[PDB]
């Protein structure tokens, strides 16, 4: 597999096809 | 953190699984 | 106007779209 | 659990919300 | 809800979650 | 090469293709 | 209307041009 | 416009909740 | 753990992720 | 084909590498 | 149809919709 | 080649259209 740039939306997507179903989750620096 | 992380610089997949429940 | 069905990939863009930087869990197994 | 609420019903953006950090 | 930095194809996602099945108007500046 | 079918988040994504910055009317209860 | 037109039938990229401003 | 808004500064879902049909 | 569908747009995401700078085929009459 | 490995059927992300260049 | 800007996964979705079905490559630079 | 020019210029759907199969 490739190295990614990703930004917004973008990660988001990435996280849901590398996870499924296990799910995931977004925790973004506040 | 990964969000920056893959934003700012670059990521891989393998990095991602880890936030995978 | 009656809601509508979020699935897969277009549920996880909607819950970035309403919480952002708040971040998100994503665990359709609950 | 969220699949079943938006996903098998419908759910508001409000409903959404319940799911963020 | 948190606030958006939207651009491109993502604002017009936005606007179909926001909006539905209600539609919406795409109107950009010429 | 026959059509293909398209609905909802990615409807509106292939007028964005197609209009861009001349805009468009997402208006499913038409 | 173009959920018809597009979507329950196929549409090609130029009848989505009908709907453009 | 909103479109420009959205873009350049930021927007609310309130805001583009005005372009709904 | 087991497997997701991939269809249409979603698929040549999921490829698009996998593939990056090596590139990818999408040939579903194959 | 990739249609029926991966949309009809589940695969893997290492099944979509298969359609690399 | 108007002219495309289009980056990273953006690309891959106008390719997709242009083409379905008949399929495409795509093949960036090294 | 196509993927740079869309993304550092502008390219026409119709360009695209050459890289169907
Ligand atoms: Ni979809
Ligand atoms: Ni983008």
């Amino acid at each position: 597999f490739v190295n990614q740039h990703l930004c917004g939306s973008h990660l988001v997507e990435a996280l849901y096809l590398v996870c499924g179903e296990r799910g995931f989750f977004y925790t973004p620096k506040t | 953190g990964i969000v920056e992380q893959c934003c700012t610089s670059i990521c891989s997949l393998y990095q991602l699984e880890n936030y995978c429940n």
